[PDB]
RNA sequence: AAACUCCAGUUGACACAAAAUAGACUACGAAAGUGGCUUUAACAUAUCUGAACACACAAUAGCUAAGACCCAAACUGGGAUUAGAUACCCCACUAUGCUUAGCCCUAAACCUCAACAGUUAAAUCAACAAAACUGCUCGCCAGAACACUACGAGCCACAGCUUAAAACUCAAA
């Protein structure tokens, strides 16, 4: 899928969060899924290059509270 | 044989190499190059001395000039190491091409023929 | 002849315990090849008969190799009987 | 310190000493153990005989000397002769895969002698000279 | 490119004239070419 | 696969060889 | 039609191909402190790829390079110099226990 | 076998046979020896697992063929 | 083409050795060579044993000369160094860095062979 | 047992021989074949196919001539075993293996699976082995044995190689 690319970029710089998955739960949202929504709607916007895409996409994830620690 | 001071085919054309130091083109000449650098430009000699295009290398004409090139290297090769029966092979098998591809071009362009004949020096003979 | 001595195939002695310097003495030699290759150079060994012996030391390590990877990867299905009774 | 299984270098200055001696000045045991037959001699530091034993000099005949006691009893002939001129610490420099392998180094050990060391000196060429054909026996 | 960068150095290579100085200032100066690979890749050079 | 046919051939050629150095 | 089918992509979750620990590194004969990370302290044997690690194409560059510095007069034989006995151990071979 | 408790007991609750066990050759082709001359196969066999244990097709499959019963499988 | 002569001198005082540097460097010149350098790996003791001129070596001096020449004076110049009493050992190598590295991409993973046998019951 | 006893062990000096590990790699080359180091030369062909004989190559063994010689080693001699032992086991030594220059032209030279192009569907397919096929071309083969023979021809080959029948005989191989 076209999220499949963002995802693989999630993961390298931050990784599989502190949060575990719950697949019991079919409406179950994750960190990295919730990375993308806020990515793909910010491409709406009209924003044509994922470096300023991705950088600006965190920014607000870290405004509503996520915790987002890179590998660093 | 081209004189060991000839430059080398990619180097001459550069500008601005014609007004440098002796030691710069000595280092780009024959004499510290291998043989291959020198074979280079005996078949460069022989495309303008022939050939109407040299640029275009995948013509018959121009097989046979790449090739006339290499029969002169292992015969070069042969004359002091006789007992290596490896490239004696080598030549008679490029003597054996260079044949066929005169009998092609001497069925489709007899004007060329004759041209490669004198330029190259090929007593072209009819097989038995 | 002309290196240094008592340095290559050499072991020290820890407390008297000759035994041990031995035995790791031998696994040196047994681990490089030399203790095969000195049998083998006893008596001539053909090419002919040297390329069927390193057919077969080849051939034996691919299936000793597959053997046991199926072997650890089936060690876990060594538990006991989860539906003992169906 | 520790203890390390490499030698000490003679050059590059260490501090493991045997009766005060370094481990260059050690008497070397030659030990040539072959399929038939083991012999053994012990030499200083200056390449100076000091004793030889081997099964044939002990009274052995045959294929008696092709055996691990013929061994040991080498090693007691020549770790007896060799402690009379002073000799406690040695350097062993074992040569062959025969029987009386290690079965002469036991025997120099039951004379009085104690080996700080083993060293193996075993011909392998790096393809040389052509062995025997091989048998069928 | 090349032409100009071997134009530079030829200047450095030696001569007949410079070839006592040369060998004295090699006689006073060492090049090594020593350097360990650790498990990571990287390079561990000598401490000299 | 056997080598009943080679051994024909076998003491074939060594009576040959072995009648030619007889004559 | 639908927007939910997938699309021909290739794997993004792919990762790196991995590389030894010589990769991009170029192999001298003159080093003989690399050169003697590869061969047994106490034979001078040359270790194989299933030691070292390495790619066969750096395993033949250390082999071609050990051959050439021991010729030379660069290199021991029949052991490792000692003074490269303290340095990192890269080969996956365990003697003493 | 972790489903053999449970096919039994659907089985018994909707009135139908089950054969959850180990698979005597002969069952099918051979069921007049068995049974006896007046017995009556199934009409139709539900496969719930195709395979056995070795992960190879249930014989009943190819059982079931020669007998022309129809089949189900999942 | 580029060559690098190893060089391993007889150990010798400062006077001496740059002498033979120098008595080696133009005998290069004159078969037509065109040094471009002169490195010095030091004093060191040897591998092993050498002998050589009636000599037995424990020690020398590693000198490098890159330089530049033609085919025909490698084959001149090993004849020159083999008379040199103060030459233990010298040999003429390609340089290593007229050799392009190709760049490495990583380890290529390898599938086990298959379809090596016929897939019919044995 | 014979043999050797100017023998053996340490150390040092010292090859026209042969090339541990790497190589769990799978490369080069037409094949044969090629695995120590360096350097030089250098690895045919922009359709395919194409020869017992043309052209050129071809392991080991072997001939001729001149050198070398560590080791190994047909023959031979000695020792032993054995009913015997022209063998297996032990010892010693030679032709030979090596170099140079010519010749010879063979192999279970067999990955016994021709060269080129292509396919994986259909009847998969006697068996075994290394799954089964298609197109195109060259070469070869038609019961066994006689026969890697005889004759003929050709060849630096003269106890040779290549090519290569028939008669008698069987009803199987
Ligand atoms: C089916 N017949 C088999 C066949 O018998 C054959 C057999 O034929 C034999 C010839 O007479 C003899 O001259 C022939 N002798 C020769 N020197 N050529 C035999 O080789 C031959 N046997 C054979 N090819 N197996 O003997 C004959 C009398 C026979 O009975 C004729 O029918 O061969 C016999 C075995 O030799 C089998 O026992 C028979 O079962
Ligand atoms: S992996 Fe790139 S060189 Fe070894
Ligand atoms: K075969
Ligand atoms: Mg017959
Ligand atoms: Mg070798
Ligand atoms: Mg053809
Ligand atoms: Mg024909
Ligand atoms: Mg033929
Ligand atoms: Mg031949
Ligand atoms: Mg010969
Ligand atoms: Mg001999
Ligand atoms: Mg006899
Ligand atoms: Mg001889
Ligand atoms: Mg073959
Ligand atoms: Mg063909
Ligand atoms: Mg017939
Ligand atoms: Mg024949
Ligand atoms: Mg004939
Ligand atoms: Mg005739």
């Amino acid at each position: 899928y076209h999220e499949d690319r963002i995802r693989a970029k999630f993961y390298s710089v931050y990784g599989s969060g502190q949060r575990a998955f719950d697949l019991f739960n079919p409406n179950f949202k994750s960190t990295c899924q919730r990375f993308v929504e806020k990515y793909t709607e910010l491409q709406k916007l009209g924003e044509t290059d994922e470096e300023k895409l991705f950088v600006e996409t965190g920014k607000a994830l870290l405004a509503e509270g996520v915790i987002l620690r890179r590998v660093g | 044989d081209p004189p060991p001071s000839t430059l080398l085919k990619d180097y001459q054309n550069v500008p601005g190499i014609e007004k440098v130091d002796d030691v710069v083109k000595r280092l780009l000449s024959l004499e510290m190059a291998n043989k291959k650098e020198m074979l280079k430009i005996k078949q460069e000699q022989f495309m303008k001395k022939i050939v109407a295009n040299p640029e275009d290398t995948r013509s018959l004409e121009a097989r046979i000039i790449a090739l006339s090139v290499k029969i002169r290297s292992y015969e070069e090769h042969l004359e002091k190491h006789r007992k290596d029966k490896a490239h004696k092979r080598y030549l008679l098998m490029s003597i054996d091409q260079r044949k066929k591809m005169l009998k092609n071009l001497r069925n489709t362009n007899y004007d060329v023929f004759e041209k490669i004949c004198w330029g190259l020096g090929i007593e072209y003979t009819f097989p038995p | 002849a002309k290196h240094l001595k008592f340095i290559a195939r050499t072991v020290m002695v820890q407390e008297g315990n000759v035994e041990s310097a031995y035995r790791t003495l031998n696994r040196i030699l047994t681990m490089d090849g030399l203790i095969e290759d000195i049998k083998h150079r006893r008596y001539y060994e053909k090419p002919c008969r040297r390329r069927q012996r390193e057919s077969y030391e080849r051939c034996r390590r691919i299936y000793n190799m597959e053997m046991a990877r199926k072997i650890n990867f089936l060690m876990r299905k060594n538990r006991a009987d989860p539906w003992q009774g169906c | 310190t520790k203890f390390s299984i490499y030698p000490p270098i003679p050059g590059e200055e260490s501090s493991l000493r045997w009766a005060g001696k370094k481990f260059e000045e050690i008497p070397i045991a030659h030990i040539k153990a072959s399929h038939n037959n083991t012999q053994i001699q012990v030499v200083s530091a200056s390449n100076e005989p000091l004793a030889f034993a081997s099964c044939g000099t002990e009274g052995f005949r045959n294929a008696k000397k092709g055996t691990g006691i013929a061994a040991q009893t080498a090693g007691i002939a020549a770790a007896a002769r060799a402690k009379q001129k002073g000799v406690i610490h040695i350097r062993v420099v074992v040569k062959g895969l025969g029987p009386g392998r290690l079965s002469a180094m036991h025997g120099l050990i039951m004379g009085g002698l104690e080996v700080i060391s083993i060293t193996d000196n075993t011909p392998i060429p790096h393809n040389g000279c052509r062995p025997r054909k091989a048998r069928k026996l | 490119r090349e032409v100009l960068q071997l134009q530079e150095e030829v200047k450095n290579f030696i001569t007949r004239e410079n070839l006592e100085a040369r060998v004295e200032a090699a006689l006073d100066s060492r090049k090594n070419y020593n350097w360990a690979i650790t498990r990571e890749g990287l390079v561990v050079r000598p401490q000299r | 696969k056997n080598v009943l046919k080679i051994r024909r051939r076998k003491m074939n050629h060594h009576k040959y060889r072995k009648l030619v150095k007889k004559t | 039609s639908n927007e939910d089918l997938p699309i021909s992509m290739e794997n993004p979750y792919k990762e790196p191909l991995k590389k030894c620990i010589l990769c991009g590194k170029h192999v001298d004969y003159k080093n003989v402190q690399l050169l003697s990370q590869f061969v047994s302290p106490f034979t001078g044997c040359i270790y194989g790829r299933h030691i070292t690690g390495l790619c066969g194409k750096k395993q033949k560059e250390i082999t071609k390079a050990i051959k050439r510095a021991q010729i030379m007069g660069f290199m021991p034989v029949t052991y490792k110099d000692p003074a490269y006995l303290k340095d990192p151990k890269v080969c996956n071979i365990r003697y003493r226990e | 076998r972790q489903f053999s408790y449970l096919i039994e007991n659907m089985a018994r609750d909707c009135g139908e046979y089950a054969h959850t066990r180990y698979f005597r050759g002969g069952m099918l082709t051979n069921a007049r020896l068995l049974f006896g001359p007046t017995v009556r196969l199934p009409d139709l066999i539900i496969f719930l697992h195709t395979l056995n244990n070795i992960f190879e097709p249930h014989v009943a499959v190819r059982d079931a063929a020669k007998m022309n019963i129809p089949t189900v499988g999942i | 083409p580029r060559y690098e002569l190893a060089l391993i001198l007889k150990a010798m005082q400062r006077p001496e050795t740059a002498a033979t540097l120098k008595r080696t460097i133009e005998a290069l010149m004159d078969r037509g060579a065109i040094v471009r350098d002169l490195e010095n790996l030091g004093e060191r003791a040897l591998p092993y044993r050498i002998s050589a001129h009636s000599q037995q070596h424990n020690r020398g001096g590693y000198f490098l000369v890159d330089f530049y020449a033609p085919t025909a004076a490698v084959e001149s110049m090993v004849e020159h160094l083999s008379r040199d009493i103060d030459v233990i050992r010298g040999n003429i190598v390609k340089h290593p860095l007229t050799q392009e590295l190709k760049e490495c991409e990583g380890i290529v993973p390898v599938p086990l062979a298959e379809k090596l046998y016929s897939t019919k019951k044995r």
